[PDB]
């Protein structure tokens, strides 16, 4: 438990996981103007689908919880 | 009553379809040339993933509601419990599954108890200025009112605990309470 | 992206100009 | 406040001076009238305050 | 209808270019024109002269931005060597 | 454009290795004291 | 006077192709914002939610003068890197009002004070600072939509053309050439903002098109909906320059690459200017009453920005080893704060948006002087690691690393605490002032419902106070990788420095060593105000947060 | 900073000190291991709960004479 | 027991210290003693200043408090009509 689990789940876990999700945030920081721009017009395209489609607020946490997890996933 | 099996479908089509472009920017950012039709040979994984998340979070969701019919924060949950659930069964392992059905599961109990500002917030149609003084000065409160709250007894004896406390227990035990006289006189 | 922008500006613009895109005006 | 007032009450004042048709422009005396009254009020409320100071002395 | 068919041009031969930085600043130029168009036409149709105004304001702008763009370049340029975009 | 130490990953890497993680199978560290004799 | 100052400095701009007058250039920019203030500060005497000047074409509101003269101030600080040399020579000889009005001191100052360096050589500099700064002043005066267009740019291409104005850097080349081509990105989504306004409401001005949002409230053919989506192509262009996310991937490559004392003025003039354009529109396009408008508002993308700014902010500043990388993350994390109270839209949101606004400028501004300070006293320090031997362009950002800050605390311990002050007041630490931003901004959020935001928010900072928390423990925990250089330091070698009096006559020879070699007074009298600012703020709290009510008043009140 | 006795360090202890002190880094999830932290974090406390909140206010022996009950529930 | 002139007057003060502390310079120095004097000095000169606004702001608010009650106390006045 306590030099176990406790530590586990809790600030060793976030601690490794938390480190690997913001290396993979940073993999996308290739400095490169074309890849920036298309990050642009993504963030462009989901804020015209998130206001005039009227979509339940839900979606968005799930796709939030869903890409930060996914970008969790390695590769 | 909804129609889960036709509401997840919807669910899924809209989560569905923004996996769909997050798996053309792949695509496009790809170093080698794979062809247009490449969308579906390894990218197809990633929108069916967010078209599986999806529609998961929404029949569950729906499933939930109709199995007891009452609309709160906590269907939500559930739904949203599911999704989790459903992410980690991609990756294949059961700490995954838990960790995001755990996470996924709070974040939409949380927001759906507390109504997220996303599309707005309550509004409060009255005299705010009221409001705040009316909470505020309030400071006394019928005695009933506690009681309902905290109950009675545990140091909660108000005026009238033993006379009632006599008659509760006689009709559970079925004993009449009388302390004894304790006294050589009287 | 294409069909996504253009049918989501399709609606921005106005009458004057959605105009001329068997019964036509004059 | 939901009711807006305009910062350039002076766009009432606007519109070209050349080939204008007849009974193009409405009449618009009682937004001057209203604007009159703002202005009246504003100087007559600070009329009324420099001399209580002056009876306040 | 040509305003955002055009508009759509520049977008993604800004966004989708992969050859070179004058062709970067060349799609800005045209999702400007599309804007103008869009403002030109809609001007004739309301009887306002203030919207040609606007259009002849956006384009004497989209050309201090086209020559900070080539300045800013020729820069680049001259310490890279190359103003071509590179993939892989 | 920019330089690769200044917007790298293998530069996180070097400063963040996963190796400052152990991961060990249970082969190898069966009651989790790192392989503790 | 602004206009008047930038014609008049390049008139004599264009006379000279003298390098050693951009010292004497910069030292007249700070003069000429001082003047500005002067007139700003007059013009403050009227109560008004707002005033159309010049044919309706620009206003003038309480909100808008506090704001340039705040602008002026901040620009005269940053002004000061570039007007006076980065270090001097004291010695208690020359230390008497006598001495300082009525004596001279002559000797080799060369190679001490860096003459010659790169951000003492740009006769252009502070003009080029001016334009942004007439730029960002007439975007918060701006009451048309032709008005904003021009001013977001005059602001935008004065920014690239500092990002770019060090032209022997390839470095700072690459940096201007991203933030060009992104900001023509990002002003497009304007034009088009504007453009669909005009184009379906008939009008170039604010006022009316705020006339037609509040009759369109009320509780066939021509439902509003274009007022909330075409507000939202135009948001998204503000976004970008804020740096909110997720159009926020420029800044960390763009703050990065260009020289620190250039990313000290390019990373928080914008944000200032752009953040009051934007609570105008705010609280003149907000339906009181629930409507179909409202269930489309185009602010919800500034909820869905400050979300992202919170997590996006805080989690890919954990693995940052540059210390302008793990700045500009720090900066999108606080922008998320400012947008979650500029979209709660209350009197209680607009005061904590107001303090929040005016305190992170000063205290960004801090960290960028204490940085840009340590960078320069490492003037008589050496160092024998390998990674600070490969790094790129170490005249134009002398302290890239955080690793660079090893053991700063036994090299200059004061200036380390001030770092460490900063950097506390960043996480929101009582009892300094970011703590009581933070508070302030959580208590409106609570207030009007956003529970789950202010619940992000609160789990955010510590996972950034972490990243902070590296930072100072980089600079208490550990040994200084730097060494006093050997020979600056040798009681060998030593420069004469000579005392004269009014009349060309001398006093006294003296000779001096690296020990009597220090930081030069503008930077740190600044750097000791600010920190005692943040430090004492709970003594001195009454006037700076009743600016802040009165303010809210009148744009709520009648 | 200040030196200290002199010490018979011994390695098989410095080392187990060594383990003892990073066990927490080898940690996994098992189906013995969560079994004994799901035992102890979770079942057990929830018992204890139950048993407080269901024996809650139900004695009471402040002055109780004889004919009369402890419990008041 | 915070006086606002004889706070700001200790601020100006306490930058001067900072300073010195953050150059690295001694404090106390004799011939540069007079720096005490002048930074206090003009700490005291912002407060005196600081005063004057202190009380243009509390009239402000006192005007608008009024304000907010007037407003308030004429809504309810023809609710009952
Ligand atoms: C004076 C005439 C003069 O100096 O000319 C000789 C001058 C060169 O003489 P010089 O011996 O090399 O000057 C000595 C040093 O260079 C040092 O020369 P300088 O810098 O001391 O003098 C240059 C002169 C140049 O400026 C002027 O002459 C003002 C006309 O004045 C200044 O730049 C400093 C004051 C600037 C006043 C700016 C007023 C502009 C109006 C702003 C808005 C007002 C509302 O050549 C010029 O042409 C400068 C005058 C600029 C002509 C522009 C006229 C077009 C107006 C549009
Ligand atoms: C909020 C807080 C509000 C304030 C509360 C109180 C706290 C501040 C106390 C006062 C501190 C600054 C004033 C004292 C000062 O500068 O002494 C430096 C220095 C003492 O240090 P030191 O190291 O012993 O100096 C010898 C070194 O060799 C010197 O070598 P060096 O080459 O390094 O010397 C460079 C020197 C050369 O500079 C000069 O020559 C001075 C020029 C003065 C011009 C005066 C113009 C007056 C009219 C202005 C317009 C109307 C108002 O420049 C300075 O020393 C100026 C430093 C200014 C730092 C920034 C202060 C202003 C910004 C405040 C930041 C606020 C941030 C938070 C809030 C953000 C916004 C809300 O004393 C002098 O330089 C003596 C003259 C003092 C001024 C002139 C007085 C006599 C005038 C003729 C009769
Ligand atoms: C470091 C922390 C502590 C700081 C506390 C001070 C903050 C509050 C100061 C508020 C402040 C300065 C604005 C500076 C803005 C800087 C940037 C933002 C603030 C960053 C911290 C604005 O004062 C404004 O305050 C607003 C709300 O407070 C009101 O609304 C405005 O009406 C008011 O003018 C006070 O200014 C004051 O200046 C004085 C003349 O010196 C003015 O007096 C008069 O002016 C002329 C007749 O007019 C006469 O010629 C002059 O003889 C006369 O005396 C005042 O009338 C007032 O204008
Ligand atoms: C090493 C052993 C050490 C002890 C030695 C023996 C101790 C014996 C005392 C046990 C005692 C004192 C509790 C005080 C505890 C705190 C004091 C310590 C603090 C320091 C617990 O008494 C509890 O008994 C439980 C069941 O009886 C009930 O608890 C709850 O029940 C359910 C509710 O719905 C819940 O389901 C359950 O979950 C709860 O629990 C309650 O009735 C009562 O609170 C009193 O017991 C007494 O209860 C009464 C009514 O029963 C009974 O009396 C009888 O009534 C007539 C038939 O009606 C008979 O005709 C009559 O002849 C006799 O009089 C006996 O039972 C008697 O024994
Ligand atoms: C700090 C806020 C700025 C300030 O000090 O305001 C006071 C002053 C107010 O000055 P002032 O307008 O009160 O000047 C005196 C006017 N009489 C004599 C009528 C009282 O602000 C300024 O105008 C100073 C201009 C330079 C500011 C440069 C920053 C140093
Ligand atoms: C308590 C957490 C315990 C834990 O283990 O967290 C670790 C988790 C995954 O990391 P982990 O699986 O341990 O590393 C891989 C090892 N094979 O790491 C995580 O999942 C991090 C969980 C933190 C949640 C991210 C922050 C969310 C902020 C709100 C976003 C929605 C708005
Ligand atoms: C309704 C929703 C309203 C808005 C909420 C959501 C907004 C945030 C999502 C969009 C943000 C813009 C950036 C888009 C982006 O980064 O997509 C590109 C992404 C890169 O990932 P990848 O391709 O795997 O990288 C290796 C390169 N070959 O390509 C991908 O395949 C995406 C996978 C990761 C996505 C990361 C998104 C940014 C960080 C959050
Ligand atoms: C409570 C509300 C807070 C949300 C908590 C959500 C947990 C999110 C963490 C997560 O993503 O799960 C991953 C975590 C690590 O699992 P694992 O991959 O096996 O790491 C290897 C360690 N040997 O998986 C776990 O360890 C979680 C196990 C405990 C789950 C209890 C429910």
């Amino acid at each position: 438990l306590d030099k176990g689990s406790i530590e586990l789940f809790g600030p060793y876990g976030l601690e490794r996981g938390l480190v690997k999700l913001s290396k993979n945030i940073s993999s996308l920081s290739t400095s490169h103007v074309t890849t920036y721009a298309l990050y642009i017009l993504v963030g462009f395209i989901l804020y015209l689908i998130y206001n005039n489609l009227l979509l339940d607020y839900s979606y968005l946490l799930l796709i939030i919880i869903l890409l930060l997890l996914l970008m969790m996933i390695g590769e | 009553p909804k129609d889960a099996v036709h509401l997840g479908l919807k669910g899924a089509a809209v989560v569905g379809g923004i996996g769909l472009l997050f798996a053309a920017v792949r695509t496009s950012l790809a170093r080698k040339n794979v062809g247009p039709w490449a969308i579906f040979t390894r990218n197809g994984k990633l929108a069916a993933t967010f078209a599986a998340v999806g529609g998961a979070y929404d029949f569950t969701r729906a499933a939930a509601a109709n199995l007891r019919e009452k609309e709160d924060w906590v269907n939500n949950g559930i739904g949203g419990l599911f999704a989790g659930a459903t992410m980690g069964l991609t990756t294949g392992r059961i700490p995954r599954v838990l960790g995001f059905a755990a996470l996924t599961g709070v974040v939409l109990a949380t927001a759906e108890y507390a109504g997220s500002g996303l599309r707005g917030v309550f509004k409060r149609d009255v005299d705010e200025y009221e409001r705040k003084e009316f909470l505020r000065k309030n400071r006394r409160r019928p005695i009933e009112e506690t009681l309902a709250e905290i109950g009675e007894g545990r140091g909660i004896k108000p005026p009238g605990y033993y006379e009632r406390r006599a008659q509760r227990l006689k009709e559970k035990y079925g004993v009449d309470i009388n302390p004894v006289c304790a006294d050589p006189d009287q | 992206v294409g069909i996504i922008i253009s049918s989501f500006l399709f609606k921005m613009l106005p009458y004057g100009v959605i105009i001329s895109n068997k019964n036509d005006l004059f | 406040s939901r009711h807006i007032e305009l910062k350039y009450p002076e766009v009432f004042s606007h519109g070209s001076p050349f080939n204008v048709p007849a009974g193009f422009y409405p009449n618009l005396d009682h937004v001057i009238e209203h604007y009159r009254k703002q202005h009246l009020e504003e100087e007559e409320r600070k009329a009324k305050k420099l001399a209580a100071a002056a009876a306040a002395a | 209808n040509i305003t955002l068919i055009l508009f759509l041009i520049g977008i993604l031969g800004f966004v989708l270019n992969r050859k070179n930085i004058i062709l970067m600043l060349i799609s800005i130029e045209i999702m400007l024109l599309s804007i103008t168009f869009l403002i030109l036409l809609s001007s004739l149709n309301m009887d306002d002269i203030i919207g040609q105004t606007y259009a002849i304001y956006i384009i004497v702008v989209a050309g201090a931005e086209s020559a900070i763009g080539l300045g800013i370049l020729v820069a680049f340029y001259r310490l890279r060597g190359s103003i071509a975009i590179e993939y892989k | 454009f920019l330089p690769e130490a200044m917007v790298g990953r293998s530069k996180i890497d070097e400063k963040y290795p996963d190796s400052d993680y152990p991961t060990l199978t249970d082969k190898e560290d069966p009651d989790m004291n790192g392989g503790y004799i | 006077m602004i206009m008047i100052s930038i014609l008049s400095l390049l008139l004599s701009t264009s006379v000279t192709l003298r390098r050693d007058m951009s010292i004497l250039f910069n030292r007249i920019s700070i003069i000429a914002l001082a003047y500005c203030i002067l007139h700003d500060t007059m013009s403050l005497s009227f109560i008004s939610k707002g005033i159309g000047l010049h044919g309706g074409l620009l206003h003038i509101t309480n909100l808008t003068q506090i704001f340039h003269i705040f602008i002026f101030i901040i620009s005269i600080l940053i002004l000061q890197l570039t007007s006076f040399y980065p270090r001097k020579v004291w010695i208690p000889e020359y230390s008497s009002l006598k001495d300082i009005f009525f004596n001279k001191i002559l000797y080799y100052r060369t190679k001490i004070i860096n003459k010659m360096g790169e951000h003492m050589k740009i006769i252009e500099y502070p003009l080029i600072l001016l334009f942004v700064i007439s730029g960002a002043v007439f975007l918060i005066s701006t009451n048309d939509l032709v008005s904003i267009f021009l001013s977001i740019e005059l602001q935008s291409y004065g920014l690239y053309l500092l990002s770019t104005i060090y032209r022997n850097s390839e470095l700072s080349t690459t940096g201007g050439l991203i933030y060009f081509l992104l900001g023509g990105l990002s002003s497009c989504f304007i034009l088009l903002g504007t453009s669909l306004l005009y184009v379906n409401s008939g009008t170039t001005s604010l006022d009316g098109l705020y006339i037609l949002n509040s009759i369109s409230d009320v509780n066939s053919w021509y439902k509003p909906y274009y007022l909330n989506f075409s507000l939202l192509i135009f948001s998204i262009g503000f976004l970008f320059k804020v740096s909110a996310a997720p159009f926020h991937f420029w800044s960390p490559d763009v703050y990065d690459a260009i020289p620190t004392i250039v990313t000290t003025f390019v990373a928080i003039i914008a944000k200032i200017s752009i953040f009051i354009f934007l609570l105008e529109l705010v609280y003149y396009t907000n339906s009181n009453a629930n409507s179909y408008l409202s269930e489309f508002s185009w602010t919800y993308a500034l909820l869905i920005s400050s979300l992202l700014s919170l997590i996006i902010g805080t989690v890919v500043g954990l693995t940052q080893f540059r210390i302008k990388r793990l700045l500009a993350y720090s900066t999108i994390s606080h922008v998320g704060f400012i947008l979650l109270a500029l979209s709660v839209s209350s009197i209680e949101s607009t005061q904590a948006f107001i303090f929040y606004l005016i305190q992170y400028s000063i205290s960004n501004l801090n960290a960028f002087f204490i940085l840009i300070t340590i960078g320069f006293s490492l003037y008589g320090y050496v160092t024998n690691n390998k990674e600070y031997k490969s790094l790129l362009d170490k005249n134009n950002s002398p302290i890239q690393l955080i690793s660079q800050l090893k053991g700063y605390f036994y090299i200059n311990p004061l200036l380390s605490l001030s770092l460490a002050i900063t950097i506390f007041s960043f996480v929101g630490v009582p009892p300094l002032v970011g703590f009581f931003a933070k508070q302030m901004v959580l208590s409106a959020a609570l207030d009007n419902g956003y529970i789950f935001l202010s619940l992000i928010a609160i789990i955010t900072s510590v996972i950034g106070a972490v990243y902070y928390l590296n930072v100072i423990k980089e600079i208490f925990f550990y040994s200084p990788e730097h060494e006093v250089n050997p020979v600056l330091n040798e009681s060998d070698s030593n420069f004469s420095l000579r005392i004269l009096n009014e009349k060309n006559v001398l006093i006294r020879s003296v000779l001096l060593k690296g020990r009597n070699i220090f930081i030069s007074s503008p930077f740190s009298i600044t750097i000791s105000i600010i920190t005692n600012v943040i430090l004492l703020f709970i003594f001195m709290n009454k006037e700076w947060l009743s600016m802040g009510t009165i303010l809210v008043q009148i744009l709520f009140s009648a | 900073g200040l030196q200290h006795y002199k010490i018979a360090m011994d390695p098989a202890l410095v080392r187990l000190g060594s383990m003892i002190s990073n066990r927490y880094k080898y940690f996994r999830w098992t189906k013995r291991t969560a079994l004994v932290s799901f035992m102890y974090v979770v079942v057990v406390p929830s018992t204890i709960g139950y048993l407080a909140y269901k024996t809650d206010g139900l004695w009471d022996l402040r002055a109780k004479r004889r004919g009369d009950l402890i419990s008041e529930r | 027991m915070v006086n606002r002139i004889l706070f700001w007057t200790g601020f100006g003060l306490a930058v001067r210290f900072w300073q010195l502390g953050i150059e690295m310079r001694p404090f106390f120095n004799r011939k540069s003693l007079w720096a005490y004097p002048l930074f206090g000095g003009v700490g005291a000169s912002f407060g005196y200043w600081l005063q004057s606004i202190d009380e243009k702001q509390t009239k402000m608010l006192e005007e608008r408090k009024q304000a907010i009650l007037e407003k308030r106390a004429r809504r309810a006045q023809r609710q009952a009509e």
